[PDB]
């Protein structure tokens, strides 16, 4: 029903709290589903400074990952955005840069 | 028991 409502071309923050690395889990990330789509991946950032850092194609040049550890904080920059970034976002854990969901942030671009 | 996976780029 509600959620964030972004201007093309303005820019947006995420955030998603980080337990840190279990036995499990290397990293954090984002995917998102747009209305009447898939799931997607958008950025995987790895918990080891310089391990793991992936964008999907149609988000690279635009989102910046980053992590604070000593916050146990992960962070998405959403720049530029576009009315194809339209969809709902959430975080997940991630071995490897693959998102693992066992909770969303919906935002809206318009034209 | 279940889990969504959602993969990293090919």
């Amino acid at each position: 029903s509600g959620g964030v409502f972004v201007q093309s071309g303005g820019s947006l923050r995420l955030s998603c709290a980080a337990s840190g690395a279990t036995s499990t889990f290397d990293g954090m990330g984002w995917f998102r589903q747009a209305p009447g789509k898939e799931k997607e991946f958008v950025s995987a950032i790895s918990y080891e400074q310089g391990s793991y850092t992936y964008y999907a194609d149609s988000v690279k040049g635009r989102f910046t990952i980053s992590r604070d550890n000593s916050k146990n904080m992960v962070y998405l920059q959403m720049n530029s955005l576009r009315a194809e970034d339209t969809a709902t976002y959430y975080c997940a854990p991630a071995y490897e840069g693959d998102l693992y969901a066992f909770q969303g942030t919906q935002v809206t671009v318009s034209s | 028991g279940s889990v969504q996976i959602v993969y990293k780029p090919k």
